[PDB]
């Protein structure tokens, strides 16, 4: 009798969720992965300038 | 007919009789493909989640393409990758990856699978 | 060509001469001087001239398989189709190699004795 | 039969054991809804024998007289290529000149330092048709 | 004649220099098996938490008793099923599945893999 609603609506809201999980996940991801680059690049930057002064010396 | 007894079943909305009827179908030592095919497609009708352990059995059996449409109508690309897996079907795992990662990502089997591209 | 066997020279000159006439010659000497270079890459074209020529030495014959063994393959049908080396020494090379190539080759060769051994 | 659905590398290797390059024409019917999927394995598949070039010979020649083109003929110049064990390149270095022709990409300008063993005319008259204006005498010089 | 080397490494107390040049001989190219056989012997000496996730690749290069040895001298009981699993030796998984159930033992293998013996 098209009873296939009650299961299609239930399935279908259960998607209509699952997406945004996926979505705050893969942002969440995205900003911790933004954050690891911002905490790698600071130590770089340090040691490059702090070998740079010590080796101005030369050339 | 098997099928066409499922649809007199869905007909009435007997769903239930569908599940009930499954549930001793696997009672069976003379058959072929298309029963377990329509086992897993009912699954993810009304019970998704019991199709991925048998499937990781009976996989080496069955036709490919029934088995893409049914997988893609359960829309759970978690098990869609391991699924495309099981058909080597890399290009497949790759975009649905990339479109749902947090479900299906896997890290080190993916960088490694990658080089068939 | 005793001195080519004895020189371990510069590289190219080789494919440069191989066409030069004949003096004192053989293969299966030539084949234990490479094997002290592990250095196949040598005839392989010319090896290639000289069986589809259709010279049933099996040596050369032997000498393909080696090159073969060395380029990871499985040459089963190559191997099948060649009557003409002998099974016994290609089998007994690969010995800490591979036991499904030189099983196959006992099968093709019978060496029923070799199986068991 | 196979065309619905089946292990199409069996039917590549009938295929590389079928030497009938009219039936590969048939399998080259530029309409058939697998076609490009049935491609797309018969290439990834192709590489399974590498003992004997005939079949490879008479597959190319099909694909010469079937005028498959870019995208069609040259990815089995690229497969193939992958350590080719019939390491010539008459008929295959000569043959990805021809590609690049018909393709004019920048992939043609990374073929010189990917293969060896090649010839200068035809490149030289190509790289004039091409943007080498005087690298031809640069060549002639260099190479 | 590496193998050697190993010892010497060891006996001259150079273990993290051996692990090194493990993490060298990672990436060869024209390999046997026994390349990978030690590699999982030093794991199991050294790194047993790294030795099973690699064992998950090599399965079809593999030489049975030496494997079998250093999963026992490690005995990974649940490893040493999947060992099975890869070689098909039902008895001895049910045997150990047995006599260490709790770190080794799952009911869904087990539910049809007794059918073999």
């Amino acid at each position: 009798p098209e009873s296939i609603r009650k299961w299609r609506e239930e399935q279908r809201k259960r998607l209509q969720e699952l997406d945004a999980a996926s979505k705050v996940t893969e942002q969440e991801w995205r900003e911790k992965a933004k954050k690891d680059l911002e905490e790698w690049n600071q130590r770089q930057s340090e040691q490059v300038e702090k070998n740079k002064i010590n080796n101005r010396i030369a050339d | 007919e098997l099928e066409e007894l499922i649809n007199y079943y869905q007909d009435r909305g007997y769903f239930e009789e569908l599940i009930t009827m499954l549930e001793a179908a696997l009672g069976l030592e003379r058959a072929h493909m298309g029963m377990f095919t329509e086992l897993a497609i009912l699954y993810s009708k009304f019970k998704p989640q019991k199709m991925r352990e048998h499937l990781e059995l009976f996989w080496s059996r069955v036709n490919i393409p029934k088995v893409l449409r049914a997988a893609e109508q359960a829309h759970l690309w978690a098990e869609l990758v391991f699924l495309y897996d099981k058909y080597e079907e890399y290009d497949n795992a790759i975009i649905t990856m990339m479109n749902h990662p947090t479900d299906a990502w896997k890290e080190g089997q993916f960088k490694d699978i990658i080089t068939k591209v | 060509i005793g001195g080519l066997l004895d020189v371990d020279c510069s590289e190219d000159v080789i494919k440069n001469l191989i066409l030069v006439v004949r003096g004192q010659f053989s293969t299966d000497e030539l084949v234990a001087e490479v094997e002290k270079r592990n250095r196949l890459k040598l005839l392989l074209p010319w090896l290639e001239a000289r069986i589809h020529e259709g010279c049933e030495e099996p040596a050369t014959h032997n000498a393909l398989a080696k090159i073969y063994i060395d380029s990871n393959n499985n040459p089963e049908r190559f191997l099948r189709e060649n009557p003409y080396y002998d099974s016994r020494v290609v089998g007994k090379y690969c010995e800490k190699r591979d036991p499904h190539l030189a099983c196959v080759a006992y099968e093709r060769g019978q060496c029923d004795l070799e199986l068991i051994n | 039969v196979c065309n619905e659905n089946s292990l199409f590398k069996s039917l590549s290797r009938y295929l590389v054991r079928r030497k009938d390059p009219e039936l590969w024409g048939s399998v080259l019917l530029e309409s058939n809804p697998y076609r490009r999927p049935l491609i797309d394995q018969v290439v990834q598949t192709a590489l399974s024998e590498t003992q004997d070039p005939e079949e490879v010979s008479v597959t190319v020649k099909a694909f010469m007289t079937a005028d498959l083109p870019n995208e069609l003929i040259e990815l089995l110049e690229k497969i193939v290529l992958d350590n080719s064990v019939f390491s010539e390149h008459r008929n295959l270095q000569n043959l990805l000149i021809l590609t690049a022709i018909k393709a004019d990409r920048t992939r043609v300008m990374e073929y010189i330092n990917r293969l060896d063993n090649y010839d200068a005319p035809d490149i030289a008259n190509i790289a004039i048709s091409n943007e080498l204006f005087e690298e031809a005498f640069a060549i002639f010089r260099k190479f």
